RNA sequence: GUGAGGGGAGUGAAAUAGAUCCUGAAACCGCAUGCAUACAAGCAGUGGGAGCACCUUCGUGGUGUGACUGCGUACCUUUUG
RNA sequence: GAACCCACUGUCGUUGAAAAGCCAGGGGAUGACUUGUGGAUAGGGGUGAAAGGCUAAUCAAGCCUGGUGAUAGCUGGUUCU
RNA sequence: UAGUCGAGUCGGCCUGCGCGGAAGAUGUAACGGG
RNA sequence: CAGGUCGAGUAGACCAAGGCGCUUGAGAGAACUCUGCUGAAGGAACUAGGCAAAAUGGUACCGUAACUUCGGGAGAAGGUA
RNA sequence: UAAGUUCCGACCUGCACGAAUGGCAUAAUGAUGGCGGCGCUGUCUCCAGCAGAGGCUCAGUGAAAUCGAAAUCGCUGUGAA
RNA sequence: GUACUCUGGGGAUAACAGGCUGAUACCGCCCAAGAGUUCAUAUCGACGGCGGUGUUUGGCACCUCGAUGUCGGCUCAUCUCAUCCUGGGGCUGAAGCAGGUCCCAAGGGUAUGGCUGUUCGCCAUUUAAAGAGGUACGCGAGCUGGGUUUAGAACGUCGUGAGACAGUUCGGUCCCUAUCUACCGUGGGCGCUGGAAAUUUGAGAGGAUCUGCUCCUAGUACGAGAGGACCAGAGUGGACGAACCUCUGGUGUACCGGUUGUGACGCCAGUCGCAUCGCCGGGUAGCUAUGUUCGGAAGGGAUAACCGCUGAAAGCAUCUAAGCGGGAAGCCUACCUCAAGAUAAGAUUUCCCUAGGACUUUAUGUCCUCUAAAGAGCCGUUCGAGACUAGGACGUUGAUAGGUUGGAUGUGGAAGCAUAGUGAUAUGUGAAGCUGACCAAUACUAAUUGCUCGUGAGGCUUGACU
């Protein structure tokens, strides 16, 4: 979608409040859930492992451990469902994608913090 | 019915307020200029001929130059006909223009185009034939057709038998597509789903025949 | 299918093709006029011209990159002393490819490759 | 697999009916007036009012 | 993406530990089952003295898959394991405790008890 | 191409008697002239038969070609066939 | 476990690179081991840890010449009016 | 059993020609065709 | 006969002295065939048969069952650097 | 094993075992026959992409088996069937 | 005795397949002891009789022995209806639900595995259903070779023996570059009443026709209760098919990085070659499914079984002889695609050509001079089009391709210098450096000067109007 008309159509929908985050960081995502006629916000906390920067087609992957079971979710950055993104920790890694974390246990899966 | 000729620009997505992601295709439309009306008296059938786009003079033959001059319109890259009825023939005269306003948001339409060319292709891709075993003694017969007929009776191969050949690059129509947006200022139609052909191909949009 | 693909094969392994094109670029930079096969000449532009663009600016990093690409000290020196300054104000198009008939041994089409301002 | 009958000379000629050759595109280059192959340098190194050699 | 010969872990306290899918129900030539679909399984490993014995043939519902499930916004949710929950002959859960997370595609009158007993829903 | 191969000149009664050289058949393969041939289904001929080209003692003629049409499933051997 | 000697599986080749092979795997590898040069055993005979195996791309009786133009109640062929 | 109805009609045998019984795979294909 | 680095090694990768690019080529980059690499989820559901492919693989230390003809099994299995 | 004509253990009416043309058993050994398991995987659900070599086009050289002769279609029927 | 075999012959003579026949087999019909019902030709059905077919076992030896070369599996199929599911009906020991029997209907659909070489068969678990049959018991110049049928070897049995089997067991070579017909794709030639560019009508052809479940009518009709509708409406699934790459992934040997051994660039630093792309971690375009979207609608006409209206023959009765109606996933249309070689060669819009002289065979006749238009090709730069072709764009009055510039994307902190640290190394300059196919702009490079083909107003007859 690199043609100017497509770029205009996509630019019409871009968000304007996204915070800055990078793969190594730990983030909290607020997800809107509508049950019946009631709408609420649910938190999803985990470590980012992959980030695709493609304008309106941008996304990021978050991995967490829920009661001993690993869960990964790919969030579409500009989707209305994603209400808020909060960066709680900033890590120090050497590669863009951290798929190797899938095979590492709790203690071995530690990510060092980036210091100013 | 009265339709529109346009160009396929590409695919993208639309986010609804509820958060749903709708895949869409964008069609650039240069308003179509009417060049001729065919009627029962002179041609034997009722139709409207339109042209769109532009063409440099050196690429326009003298006969087409005279045709467009009689029409009173500038030459276009292509010329196409729409079969119509008396009711929709009203208000349409040579030299007029048809634009994106012909359609409305929520309408169901059909889209016609030219599919991508795959060249020479075999049964596996052309006809979804099942392959034979890769191991257990198979010599050279992994993707071959196999048996093609019966024995001395009838002693031939019937017409219509499926075999390897050219695939794609043909006219294809897709029905039941929903108009998602009609941008008059940009002269663009946004339609849910996929439409045939490659980016930059010519496409035709008509009201859905099935109601 | 090869929809929207770029590059050539010429019946060689990838490393062999890279080495052959580097040799052709070195010969062109040395002589300023060569005769070869037409497809090879057409492919030679995408390899030879970026080197001149790189040599347009003289720095240690640029010279080391040119040495990595060519492996020829004489070619690097000429690129950074003569050809770069000559084409400093030219927006691409440093080469000329001219069809020159067919070759007796195998009837293969041939072309001349020349630098724009040879003399 | 092989023929059950020998083919006729008439059928052989009918198959060869598509074997005729064609002429190339030859033109006169204004610079020297010598006949040359269109869009190609002349045998003496002339093209579009430029001489490659010395 | 579960098919015949696929092994699954047990996310309930029925007594079974590992099960093997032997059939995908719901149609002729049906190939795969996802979250919410009913499968036929056999018990391979069962904790001693539990209600379910080894070699028993029962019904079960898939609750977690590694292939993952898509959501309307275009996101995908994946898990680290393939897990199901056993059912009786009326297709109702037969366990009192649910282990591990579950998803919202089970929010039906048939599996509301799984939804209630699950610790986390996402 | 100081090649092979030819063309002229010359010898000879004779050079398509010019040296894989007396005569030079057939299978097979070229060039030129005349007629027929791209809407029609099969052992390819046979009995009829319009038109065309050439030669004509111009004839109820001769030499080539054969639109259209009736009939018509090779030869030998071995066999009840 | 290399060299050297073998030939258990699979692919390719089957008018082959090859009238017995190539490639990837496989077995023995101080012994009843492998191998060079020169010798002995000859056809109803030789040799054989034995398969009727080998005895010059030929083996339930090698090859060459002679009897010899063997015999064949069998198959084919048999020329002008 | 009556009768307001007004002339044919009820049931059989021997014979001519017709009807049902009658479903298969390549394409009408059980008058050579029209 | 046979060198250098690593290496137990005449195994193996890259080099020295030395030798060579192997007597048809140029393009294109369809189906199909041969060779090779990677592959989502499943993991023998394939098939006569796990054929083929995949997989294991070194050094040092720990530890190693039934059964044994007391030699073995045994590098059993398995684990650490 | 969910499902076992194969396999293991047991029964004995042995159609038609049986003691140096040897009987029962046996540790080690076997590119030996049969059954099961872990790991592993494109064997498979079901195939997709990519790399090399052919295939295809151009230039040079230039085979094969077969072959009564051919102006060498479908259906139904008939016919050395 | 020969399975260690060999030569001359035969389709004069067997095994496979075809042919004739139909005893046998299958299917159908005629009659009506009897059973159910202790009450019905509802359903079975004794003995006996008459037919159809060519699917079984057989009979005969007509075709092939100077060869028609094989059981099952795989791949791919075409047809029949004696119909497994889905569709429409009559009768019924048909309250409902459901079932039994019979009539019509061939459009579509019609499992995965365990054991066995098996076709079969038993079994587990599904589905609306897991139908029967013909096509050389379809298909081996398309694949396999497990069984069966050579040569080795062993057990049981027979024989004195060589050896053999109403047996068993381990092992054991599958050739062919396609001339013709046929079929799937794709071009060349001529023709279509002067020539050319473009848009088109539709005689006809092909493709597609599947189905589960939930709710609603409704606990309604019905029915001691239990149980539970016809009809009608909405939604959501399975399988199949098409298109597509926005999303999720795979690949991505011309993109980035980490790292081992070795060689080299005079040395350090920095790089490059080889080792499967040396190995390892990511990954842009393109292609692609397991990803996304869409479809099988609804209608109309005729009609099968069946149900009728009115109506005589035959005063009544009667769906019929007059007249007239309803009626199915079946047929013709309808939806998608192809289609004037439809030699019947169709239609519409616009465009191009209107010179002279000589001759006889007196004609859409020849020869010379002059003139060649509208267009179409050759050639070049190319493509999301492609085997070659064909098809689309562009050729200086240009953005057709390459390059250049600027974005974007991927990788993740270039080299040099400085600082800290004894050193491995770390930090700053700085999210830097590099970046195939993508987007926009740009004439720097290439698409030059050009050539060939295609002509000069389009015969005759009749009629209508000019």
């Amino acid at each position: 979608g690199k043609h100017p008309l497509v770029q205009a159509i996509e630019n019409s929908q871009l968000k304007t409040d996204l915070p800055e985050f990078a793969p190594g960081d730990t983030v909290v995502v607020q997800v809107k859930v509508k049950e019946g006629d009631r709408e609420r916000l649910q938190a999803f906390e985990g470590v980012v492992i992959a980030k695709k920067n493609r304008g309106l087609n941008s996304a990021f992957t978050v991995r967490k451990i829920s009661s001993g079971v690993g869960v990964e979710r790919v969030f579409q950055t500009h989707s209305p469902v994603v209400a808020k993104i909060e960066v709680k920790r900033r890590g120090d890694v050497r590669r863009a994608k951290l798929y190797y974390l899938r095979d590492l246990s709790g203690k071995a899966a530690r990510i060092r913090e980036k210091l100013p | 019915a009265i339709g529109l000729v346009g160009r396929k620009c590409g695919m993208t997505r639309i986010f609804t307020d509820a958060g749903v992601s709708v895949p869409v295709t964008v069609i650039e439309v240069d308003p179509n200029r009417i060049t001729q009306i065919k009627t029962l008296e002179t041609d034997g059938y009722q139709a409207v001929q339109v042209t769109t786009g532009e063409r440099r003079e050196s690429r326009v033959t003298n006969a087409q130059k005279g045709h467009f001059a009689k029409a009173g319109v500038a030459a276009g890259r292509l010329v196409k006909e729409f079969r119509v009825t008396e009711a929709e023939l009203e208000g349409r005269e040579v030299g007029g223009t048809i634009g994106v306003d012909l359609f409305t948001v929520g309408q169901i339409v059909d889209v016609t185009g030219q599919s991508k060319g795959k060249g020479f292709q075999g049964g596996v891709k052309r006809w979804n034939f099942r392959t034979q075993d890769a191991t257990h003694g198979n010599s050279v017969s992994h993707r071959v057709l196999g048996s093609t007929g019966q024995n001395q009776t009838p002693g031939r191969v019937f017409k219509g038998k499926k075999m390897a050949g050219h695939l794609g690059d043909e006219r294809v129509t897709v029905q039941g597509l929903e108009i998602v947006s009609v941008d008059t200022e940009r002269s663009v139609l946004v339609v849910k789903g996929a439409i045939p052909g490659a980016t930059g191909g010519d496409v035709i949009v008509r009201p859905t025949i099935k109601a | 299918m090869r929809h929207r693909n770029s590059g050539v094969k010429l019946g060689r392994t990838s490393s062999h093709r890279k080495a052959m094109f580097e040799n052709l670029a070195n010969s062109l930079f040395e002589h300023e006029l060569i005769k070869t096969t037409l497809p090879k000449a057409k492919e030679l532009r995408r390899v030879a011209e970026p080197l001149i663009t790189l040599a347009k600016n003289d720095t240690v990093a640029n010279r080391r990159l040119a040495f990595a690409r060519t492996r020829n000290a004489a070619t690097v020196g000429k690129l950074f002393t003569v050809l770069g300054p000559r084409y400093k104000e030219r927006n691409g198009g440093y080469l000329r490819v001219l069809k020159a008939g067919f070759r007796a041994g195998d009837a293969a089409p041939m072309a001349y490759v020349e630098l724009v301002d040879r003399e | 697999a092989v023929q059950q009958n020998r083919k006729s000379r008439s059928r052989r000629d009918m198959r060869r009916s598509h074997d005729a050759l064609t002429e190339n595109a030859l033109t006169v280059d204004q610079a020297t007036g010598e006949t040359h192959r269109r869009h190609h340098v002349t045998k003496d190194g002339f093209y579009r009012g430029r001489q490659l050699f010395a | 993406m579960i098919q015949t010969e696929t092994m699954l872990d047990v996310a309930d306290n029925s007594g079974a530990r590992r099960v093997q899918c032997i059939k995908v129900l719901g149609g002729s030539h049906r190939r795969y089952a996802s979250v919410g679909d009913i499968i036929k399984v056999t018990v391979k490993e069962a904790i001693p003295r539990a209600r379910v014995k080894k070699g028993d043939v029962m019904n079960a519902v898939v609750v977690r898959t590694k292939f993952g499930i898509r959501r309307p916004d275009g996101s995908v949710i994946r898990f680290d394991d393939n897990a199901a929950v056993i059912l009786n002959n009326n297709k109702a859960p037969i366990a009192t405790r649910i282990f591990g997370p579950v998803t919202r595609e089970l929010r039906t009158e048939q599996f509301m008890k799984i939804i209630s007993l699950a610790p986390e829903v996402l």
